[PDB]
């Protein structure tokens, strides 16, 4: 993105965290301000020796070299089988078939097995159920429930 | 003493809108409800909505549901009003009350305000002397008359001798009729007093700062 | 909205016993004729939990912390519970999650909303038609920043007073996984004089709530009653009626769901309650044989982590070097090389008797952790306006014809006056 | 949306007398704990409504012990013991509680005196308002009891409904009686194309209407 996001010798809207007191956990969201304390001297809120402002501007410019160029970043993160699904690719769907093996692709859930009508009750939220063994076991049609 | 104040009157053009203020005195806005309340010659009273300050949730006469908006401010204890899309029928007079403390118990009014919606301006009165008719007609005692007309907004005051003279004085409210004002005063005087000593009108207009002397 | 109520009283957190309550389905999955392992936020079987009251002089309305999640019963007749407040400050400088039932429907937002002494919702002035609708919304005064917005099916809340026992039971589990917030509801009637039922319940999640913010702390609302006839000083006078609620706390137990043929569950252990619930756990049922069975091993924790690291004297005198009588060069910086000692970086970096110091790849405090291969030093003296200079990638008449830093370079800048 | 209806519109009463007014009411406003949801406002002459009884058993403080209301179910009744003359005004009933609130009709109070006819005194337009280009004929009703009075306009022996305006006035603090005045609005035109003009006034303690009239030559 260096044609858009360079602006001459920097950009201020763009930054990032050089210090932090612990480790980061996963999927943890920072913005606290809190200066970060280098030695046993308090910082007292305020820069000084051992003392250094954990947020920092980059130097995206556009004379900069491939390394140092910016690269926007964007990380997808999903839970597959573990919910309704709510998203789906742009697969076309077909005609239900029964008491025949046909393989079988519902919510997410690619297998082989024999569809017919379940005799088994379902709660309204309730829509992957399992065996005794934790397979599959019934699924809830999407478009028809 | 709870008194609440409202200005004394407004003037707007129809389409315009008008913005009315009442004061909160000697109670506390934010524990009291408001109310407000449309009075008209024929009608009477017609009632407009309420408004809690420290909720603010208002409802509206389904006659004027959609035409008006309630608002209060709560550090200058004061309510107020705003009509929109005025016409020709939303001349009348508005009042506000509250107080009420969750409670019928305890409800008070003030002065009012004169609202009126006309394309008409400002016209100084056209003060005349009505003298006798024809001498056909005697009594003991004679009646004499002023007359207004043409003159607009009101109130306008007449009286007689720069209100000197209150003995036979009758004062009678003024009449609209196509967006005009008409009123008019008599006094009656016994036969040694007319024409043997002078009558005189006065006639103010506090709202066009017009002062008009005539004699009869 | 900041008035306080007249007759509020504030009573000791009172504690009461719970049998059974805190099973809710981890997730939508279905199982029929099973029994199931699972770990997960739970509220500990015969627990104790906060007893609260709500009525004409002590109002309950607290604010709990909220930790990984809590739980929430109450008994009730006509349904006094009006919803709940979440959020970390439950002020407008952050993010809070609130649920309301006014009368009409379940309205859940996430926006800045301004806090309240005591927030809550009334109704006022009923006269000859019961109504009970949502009149004033004292929850919270402004909202702006709003990210989520929901809405329920309409529906006709009843909250006419009645009298006998309490003929309802309303049970929610609120919980924080990875922000992802998930609430449980559960309905049913009950014939009550105090307390709680003894029995078992099971919870079936509600709505879906993908919002993402960090709660620690909740309040409880509470629906009050009006009238034309007994009214009140706005709004220290209004009362609310007759209701109970109660509120537990979660922890991250592993529990047995037993599941009937429809689904349902009938019985759950919890594991850390009862050894012989600990012998369930084991043998995975939910009967256990005469006899004798090992669950699990006992161990002793350590009091506390002690490290003994061998002397680090020998150290090389880096303060010799730093107050060596002259100094070389700037052209002629000379190259020393430290090995076989140790270095205690402690007394040079904490000390705070340098006017600067920087370090480049590598925080000072990180240095002081790690093992290196090779150590150089380089000591020079050269003016004020040229100290700039030293640092990696720079130019002028020292960083280029005198001393230059590799781009690359991972050590620390010392200076002083 | 509530409709309420007064009777009867106004009455008199002499100082001293009973004064009974009713309200009506389109729905129930009584409810289970028994009471009744009900004020009574009264708006003296140049003065804004003021509250009077609430809930129609309790008095409002400050109020005079003299006004007590009474009723049931949708008929009620405000009934005053001694009426002085601070009571001059109309009276209002009004629903409250959590509904659209709702506003009478209106009943207007006097007190009763001896009758007396009308003095019928009629005045041609002055000059300066002819030269303006308007005239005004002017009839004066003064000095009658009670209130309800006409006047009706003749030109040449022809009646004129167009153009006639009329003000009646409060009860004065003195006489107690009620003044009025009608004036028949004409142009230059119209004036000066009749002569004869007369103003009778109609009023119940005389059959005949009082008459009075004058010529345009002769004024
Ligand atoms: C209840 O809350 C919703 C939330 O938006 C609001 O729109 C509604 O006016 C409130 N009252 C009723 C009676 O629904």
């Amino acid at each position: 993105s260096n044609n858009l996001d360079s602006k001459v010798g920097g950009n201020y809207n763009y930054l990032y965290r050089l210090f932090r007191k612990s480790n980061l956990k996963p999927f943890e969201r920072d913005i606290s301000t809190e200066i970060y304390q280098a030695g046993s001297t308090p910082c007292n809120g305020v820069e000084g020796f051992n003392c250094y402002f954990p947020l920092q501007s980059y130097g995206f410019q556009p004379t900069n070299g491939v390394g140092y160029q910016p690269y926007r970043v964007v990380v997808l993160s999903f839970e597959l089988l573990h919910a309704p699904a709510t998203v789906c690719g742009p697969k076309k769907s077909t005609n239900l078939v029964k008491n025949k093996c046909v393989n079988f692709n519902f919510n997410g859930l690619t297998g082989t097995g024999v569809l017919t009508e379940s005799n088994k009750k379902f709660l309204p939220f309730q829509q992957f159920g399992r065996d005794i063994a934790d397979t599959t076991d019934a699924v809830r049609d999407p478009q028809t429930l | 003493e709870v008194q609440l104040l409202q200005s004394g009157a407004e003037l707007v053009r129809p389409g315009a809108l008008v913005k009315l203020s009442c004061k909160a005195s000697g109670f506390n806005i934010k524990d009291y409800y408001m109310h407000w309340v449309k009075q008209r010659p024929e009608q009477g009273l017609e009632w407009f909505g309420w408004i809690d300050p420290e909720n603010g949730n208002t409802i509206y006469d389904p006659k004027f549901q959609g035409k008006a908006s309630i608002t209060a401010d709560t550090s200058s204890n004061t309510a107020y009003l705003q009509l929109s899309s005025l016409t020709s029928e939303d001349t009348a007079v508005y009042y506000c009350a509250g107080s009420g403390n969750y409670e019928d118990a305890m409800d008070y009014w003030g002065q009012g305000t004169s609202v009126t919606v006309s394309s008409a301006k400002t016209t100084p009165p056209s003060v005349y002397p009505l003298a006798p008719g024809s001498a056909a007609q005697t009594n003991s005692m004679v009646t004499l008359g002023c007359l207004v007309k043409g003159y607009f907004p009101e109130p306008v005051t007449v009286t007689w001798n720069s209100g000197s003279l209150s003995s036979g004085v009758h004062t009678f409210p003024a009449v609209l009729q196509s967006d005009l004002y008409t009123l008019s005063s008599s006094v009656t005087v016994p036969s040694s007093t007319w024409p043997s000593e002078t009558v005189t009108c006065n006639v103010a207009h506090p709202a066009s700062s017009t002062k008009v002397d005539k004699k009869i | 909205q900041c008035v306080n109520l007249t007759t509020r009283t504030q009573l000791p957190p009172a504690y009461t016993n719970s049998f059974t309550r805190g099973v809710y389905y981890p997730d939508k999955v279905f199982r029929s004729s099973v029994l199931h392992s699972t770990q997960d936020l739970f509220l500990p079987f015969f627990s104790n939990v906060t007893w609260f009251h709500a009525i004409h002089k002590r109002f309950d309305n607290p604010v709990l912390p909220f930790n990984d999640g809590v739980y929430f019963a109450s008994t009730e007749k006509s349904n006094i519970i009006r919803g709940w407040i979440f959020g970390t400050t439950l002020d407008s400088k952050t993010q809070s999650l609130l649920i309301v039932n006014n009368a009409t429907n379940v309205v859940i937002k996430v926006c800045e909303f301004q806090f309240c002494n005591d927030p809550f919702l009334g109704v006022y002035y009923h006269k000859n038609n019961k109504s009970w609708m949502e009149s004033e919304f004292r929850v919270y005064s402004s909202a702006n920043n709003c990210t989520f917005e929901y809405v329920s099916q309409p529906f006709l809340m009843d909250l006419e007073g009645k009298q006998g026992n309490f003929k309802n039971l309303r049970e929610f589990v609120f919980k924080n996984i990875d922000g992802y917030f998930k609430i449980y509801s559960k309905h049913t009637p009950i014939n009550l004089v105090r307390d709680l039922p003894q029995g078992f319940s099971a919870l079936e999640p509600l709505v879906d709530l993908p919002i993402g913010i960090n709660i620690t702390r909740f309040q409880t609302l509470l629906a009050l009653h009006r009238s034309y006839l007994t009214p009140g000083d706005s709004s220290s006078g209004w009362t609310a009626g007759a209701a109970a609620y109660y509120v537990g706390y979660l922890q991250p137990r592993t529990f047995l769901l037993k599941y009937n043929e429809n689904g349902t569950i009938t019985d759950a252990v919890d594991c850390a309650l009862d050894p012989l619930s600990e012998t369930k756990c084991t043998l995975k049922s939910f009967t256990v044989e005469k006899g004798i069975y090992q669950t699990s091993n006992f161990r002793v924790q350590p009091t506390e982590s002690i490290v003994r690291f061998p002397n680090i004297t020998n150290l090389c005198p880096f303060g010799e070097v730093f107050n060596a009588t002259r100094f070389a060069s700037v052209y002629a910086w000379n190259r020393k090389r430290i090995s076989n000692c140790v270095a205690d970086y402690s007394v040079l970096y904490n000390s705070a008797s340098f006017s600067t110091f920087k370090c480049y790849g590598v925080s000072p405090t990180k240095l002081n952790d790690l093992c290196f291969t090779n150590v150089y030093a380089d000591s020079f003296v050269i003016r004020g306006d040229e100290v700039r200079q030293i640092a990696p990638g720079q130019t002028g008449k020292i960083a280029d014809y005198n001393y230059k830093l590799p781009d690359d370079f991972t050590g620390c800048v010392i200076a002083w006056n | 949306d509530v409709l309420m209806t007064q009777t009867p519109l106004s009455l008199p009463v002499s100082l001293g007398d009973q004064a009974s007014i009713s309200c009506r009411s389109s729905q129930s406003i009584v409810h289970s704990n028994g009471n009744t949801y009900l004020e009574w406002y009264l708006q003296k002459p140049g003065q804004s409504p003021k509250l009077l009884i609430y809930k129609v058993s309790n008095r409002f403080s400050g109020v005079p012990d003299r006004f007590s209301g009474s009723g049931s179910g949708t008929d009620f009744t405000l009934k005053i013991s001694r009426v002085e003359a601070e009571d001059l005004g109309v009276y209002y009933c009004f629903q409250g509680s959590h509904v659209p609130r709702t506003f009478g009709g209106g009943t207007k109070l006097e007190i009763k005196r001896a009758d007396a006819a009308p003095t019928v005194s009629i005045f041609p337009p002055s000059s300066e308002q002819l030269t303006s280009g308007g005239a005004s004929v002017v009839c004066f009703l003064n000095n009658f009891y009670p209130k309800d009075i006409n006047v009706k306009w003749k030109i040449d022996g022809s009646e004129r409904q167009n153009g006639v305006l009329n003000s009646w006035t409060d009860q004065d603090s003195k006489d107690s009686t009620y003044s009025m005045s009608s004036t028949l609005t004409l142009t230059k035109d119209e004036y000066e194309r009749h002569n004869s003009y007369t103003c009778e006034a109609t009023h119940k303690t005389s059959t005949s209407p009082i008459v009075k009239s004058f010529n345009r030559n002769e004024c």
